[PDB]
């Protein structure tokens, strides 16, 4: 009842080494490019900031 | 493995032991019709082959 | 089940992409116009029923889309997302059969539209439930159909990330950005109008003297967001993209062509667990829905195995809650990996029949030994791929460097896979 | 990354050998990786490592 | 403005004689013509602004002279040697100079102003202000950089005093005067020799709405005396 | 989008919202 | 360099917006006194006095101004040359920039009429 624990813990340490472990180049590309892609979806919150609270002032005030 | 055609089993054994810090039971060479001496290498039973296989890259 | 409703329901479809196939930057024009729309789409509604709570699922709901009692963002892309997900489920899970004729994939998009619009109608009815009920419904569908068209014109069209995931990403950029510069505050013991922004920790230098105790409030701010919190939030983003690039390479002699090597990869995140985290989330959401039926027939004694312990003090007053919460998180994501892969694709037979179906054979052995070539990767790269996300979200909670936690780690993981998807078609 | 003749000239004999060994190791892994697909990014190095190996051996002789 | 503009022409490096030969005149003769006047009296010897303008004139006339010498000589080592010599004499001039350095707010208008002085003030002619300025950073000629510096400075100064708005009164009209005359020139270019069937056609009603505004805001706010 | 009207269509929808928002608010104050 | 142009247009709405009202800072938008029933609805841009603004008024004005100018930049930098995709990309460019130009001037005209009560 104890050995499938041994199986999975050795099974993990198998496939950790088989993976390719990226280096300073691809990390760089998806890093900067996808923080940029994040902020593409990101400033949208600053525009519901700029809009939907002042029009909620329009909502409640009238 | 694929091995250099000039090699003895003695040399292969010694190489396999040296490179992979391992230890061999027996080497069992043939020559492929292609030209590349193949080598089947039985590791001693203290060692697992799949474990070293994962170490060297292959699986 | 498919053969009857799908041929009749064809009303008002979308136009498939033209013969202007290869281009670099008008691709980005078709992105940016949709981003103009979700400049605009997050804007105020036309009905004056000013209800007190904004939305009821406003926080989790807000995390998905943040125009709660707000704009034409329609409280979420939750129609398109949920309707896409269970559609791909019931295609992959063989409760309903697979359509692979192009008529069936086209009507599959049609039924996608169908369940999406029906779910929009469901959300409309369920939020509105006075006498002013007219024309809200007309607005919502018009603004449901618009998000539909913009998403399906950014899958067969430009689409690289998705329509969906980059909408979520940019709206999340905005939800950080309203916290970044914050103009208003309706009027604590000192210091109005500065709550965890960097503008807050730049206006704070303009007001107060004794800049040491201006640093201390900037870096160890507790009740509001913190900038140490923001460093940890950035740090988590960096590590998680360190772990997205964990992938297993498998080279493939294509069949019947000499030596092209388009190596099939297996990334550890393994659909980025948009099942498996939401597997971890929504069961603990459905009871905290149904504790409301526990008030009659609670936030106390049921909470000790329900939630995280919320405390930055690692030795906070109950180790039982901490241990059981972390063990449940790890085991839940691992278990829902090892159960999840069997339905939404990419299990052993799934990969095998897709590769035979696209004529790609492993070099080492015979074609239907490919299963045994890769069956010793996919479950572990499910299970570990489950496991070291949830423990990773442990590091999203154990250290408060997360704007929203676990979920933010994983929705930006959605974005990161999303970038790959968009790039794919270049 | 680049191994030049330039610098190797001055280096000590034992130091040159370790460098050759370390390239011979690096060559092995790429050859292993060429079998198992690996990646074009790896299968560049194999040519580079070969010539740097030669650059080392040449300096020694 | 005038010498520190000249300071800009150090860093862009676009000196000539025909900057220098004209600049020395209106500088040095102008100082004495200011010296005739009492309000600026022996002030052109002493106040922190035009004193630094005099230091800029001196560095300008040195840098003209420096360019002249050393262009007959090579770039030898010894020009670096008396470069060290003349630099130490110039810096000790700088040390001797730095050692020897010898209700209005309430009145509603000297307080700072927003866009109302702004766009209420200057309707269409705000919009076109970067346009020619982009054109001035497009064909960055020798003369136009002065107007660019004049577009910077007066913007910075009509940020604090609406009474000082008059300094930005023609600046905007300069570059917008360029800007339309860029846009118009490029877009009556294309056709008679459908985009220009819009872009000309907007610019009439785009701009002449201006002359409605100018007709009548003058009647609203400013057609009222102080004594009646 | 072989055609650009879908975008134009979205713009029309916003205008319908834009104009129809203040259109009823015309009679109110 | 053109980065100096970027610096200047960055400074443009920055000192059109609120450097004047950095020291005279007036908080964003609430001024209704129940109007008949509902207490503290945030109102608007200021209207009755002309020289004043809030933070929310100024930023909006600045944003309106620099998008119009950089729309004219886009007219110059790409629409007059003829090199890229001559039917798909170009038509988008003139389309959205003409939308920028027309609706921008229209809304700024509105945002001077309604705070200003000027006869149009």
């Amino acid at each position: 009842f104890v050995e499938p624990s041994r199986q999975f813990v050795k099974d993990s340490i198998r496939l950790v080494k088989r993976c390719t472990k990226p280096d300073r180049k691809e990390f760089q590309k998806i890093a900067m490019a996808t923080a940029i892609g994040f902020a593409i979806m990101g400033f949208i919150g600053f525009f519901v900031k700029l809009i939907h609270i002042p029009i909620n002032n329009i909502i409640v005030g009238g | 493995f694929i091995v250099d055609v000039k090699a003895n089993k003695h040399q292969i054994k010694q190489a396999v032991k040296k490179l992979y810090d391992i230890d061999v039971a027996k080497v069992n060479t043939l020559i492929r019709p292609d030209g590349e001496k193949k080598a089947y290498v039985r590791l001693a039973p203290d060692y697992d082959a799949l474990d070293v296989a994962n170490k060297i890259g292959i699986i | 089940f498919l053969e009857v409703i799908k041929p009749f329901c064809v009303i008002l479809p979308e136009i498939q992409k033209p013969e202007r196939k290869i281009q670099f930057k008008e691709k980005v024009l078709w992105t940016a116009i949709t981003l103009f729309i979700f400049l605009v789409c997050c804007q105020i509604p036309l009905f004056g029923i000013m209800s007190s709570d904004s939305a009821d699922p406003f926080y989790w709901m807000r995390v998905i889309l943040a125009s709660n009692r707000g704009t034409l963002m329609e409280l979420g892309i939750s129609p398109i997302v949920t309707s896409g997900l269970i559609m791909q489920l019931l295609a992959g899970a063989k409760i309903i059969e697979v359509g692979d004729t192009p008529k069936d994939r086209a009507l599959f998009n049609g039924a996608q539209k169908l369940f999406g619009m029906i779910i929009t109608i469901g959300q409309s009815i369920v939020y509105v439930m006075s006498g002013i009920c007219l024309l809200i419904t007309i607005q919502l569908f018009v603004a449901g159909l618009i998000v539909l068209l913009l998403d399906e014109l950014l899958q067969k069209g430009y689409g690289l990330g998705s329509g969906i995931s980059l909408f979520i990403a940019t709206n999340i950029c905005e939800t950080i950005v309203w916290k970044a510069f914050s103009p208003t505050t309706v009027n604590t013991g000192r210091g109005m109008e500065f709550e965890g922004a960097i503008i807050a920790l730049f206006h704070l230098l303009a007001t107060r003297t004794d800049k040491v105790r201006a640093l201390r409030e900037a870096f160890y701010r507790q009740n509001l967001p913190n900038l140490m919190n923001l460093i940890a939030t950035i740090f988590v983003f960096a590590v998680v993209i360190y772990f997205q690039g964990f992938r297993v390479d498998l080279p493939i002699k294509s069949a019947r062509y000499r030596g092209q090597y388009n190596t099939y990869p297996i990334k550890l995140f393994y659909t980025s667990n948009i099942p498996i985290i939401l597997q971890s989330a929504l069961v603990s959401n459905l009871y905290v829905i149904s504790q409301m039926l526990s008030a009659r027939f609670p936030v106390g004694g049921l909470c000790h195995y329900l939630s995280p312990p919320e405390s930055f003090g690692s030795v906070l007053e109950d180790p039982v809650h901490a241990v059981v919460y972390i063990v449940f998180m790890l085991g839940s994501c691992a278990f829902f990996s090892k159960t999840w892969i069997e339905v939404s694709g990419s299990s052993a037979k799934d990969v095998a029949k897709q590769l035979k179906e696209q004529q790609m054979v492993m070099r080492g052995h015979r074609e239907t030994s490919m299963v045994h070539e890769l069956n010793r990767y996919i479950p572990t790269a499910a299970a570990f791929g489950g496991l070291c996300i949830g423990a990773l979200s442990v590091l999203a909670d154990f250290l408060g460097a997360i704007g929203s936690g676990t979920g933010i780690l994983l929705a930006v993981t959605i974005i990161y896979q999303y970038f790959e998807i968009f790039v794919k078609e270049q | 990354a680049k191994i030049k003749a330039r610098d190797l000239r001055g280096k000590k004999k034992e130091e040159l050998l370790k460098q050759l060994d370390d390239l011979k190791v690096e060559l092995s892994q790429l050859r292993v990786a060429k079998v198992t697909g690996g990646a074009a990014s790896k299968l560049s190095k194999i040519r580079v490592v070969r010539k740097s190996i030669a650059r080392v051996l040449t300096v020694i002789n | 403005l005038i010498p520190l503009h000249v300071l800009v022409l150090m860093l862009t490096g676009r000196f000539s004689h025909r900057i220098y030969v004209a600049y020395c005149t209106v500088y040095c003769l102008g100082t004495i013509l200011s010296m005739q006047i009492s309000f600026v009296g022996f002030q052109p010897v002493l106040s922190s602004e035009h004193m630094a303008a005099f230091g800029v004139f001196g560095l300008c006339q040195i840098h003209a002279f420096v360019d002249y010498l050393r262009s007959k000589l090579n770039p030898q080592q010894f020009e670096v040697l008396f470069r060290s010599v003349i630099s130490l004499v110039g810096f000790v001039l700088l040390t001797v100079g730095a050692l020897l350095m010898l209700i209005i707010a309430s009145v509603s208008e000297h307080q700072p102003t927003t866009w109302s002085s702004y766009y209420f003030d200057l309707q269409l002619l705000v919009f076109m202000f970067p346009v020619g300025l982009y054109y001035c950073f497009s064909n960055l000629s020798d003369a136009r950089i002065f107007i660019i510096m004049y577009g910077v400075t007066s913007m910075y100064f009509s940020a604090v005093m609406v009474r000082l708005m008059l300094v930005l009164a023609p600046v905007m009209c300069i570059l917008s005067g360029i800007g339309v005359s860029q846009v118009l020139s490029t877009y009556m270019k294309n056709l008679d020799i459908e985009v220009a069937s819009g872009m000309i056609l907007v610019m009439a009603f785009f701009l002449i709405t201006y002359t409605f505004h100018s007709t009548w805001v003058t009647s609203e706010a400013y057609s009222s005396p102080s004594i009646v | 989008v072989g055609p650009v009207p879908v975008l134009v269509m979205s713009l029309l929808f916003i205008a319908s919202v834009f104009m129809l928002h203040i259109w009823g608010k015309y009679t109110r104050s | 360099a053109m980065t100096v142009y970027a610096l200047v247009v960055v400074s443009y709405f920055l000192i059109t917006g609120g450097i004047i009202y950095d020291v005279i800072v007036e908080p964003p938008s609430v001024g209704s006194m129940t109007d008949e029933h509902g207490h503290q609805r945030p109102v608007a841009f200021l209207a009755y006095r002309v020289n004043g603004q809030y933070i929310m008024e100024g930023l909006a004005s600045s944003f309106l101004f620099t998008m119009g100018g950089l729309g004219f930049i886009i007219l110059d930098r790409s629409n007059a040359p003829n090199i890229p995709k001559l039917n798909r990309f170009l038509l988008l460019f003139i389309g959205f920039v003409c939308v920028l130009l027309s609706f921008f001037m229209a809304r700024v005209f509105m945002r001077m009429k309604l705070p200003g009560y000027l006869m149009g």
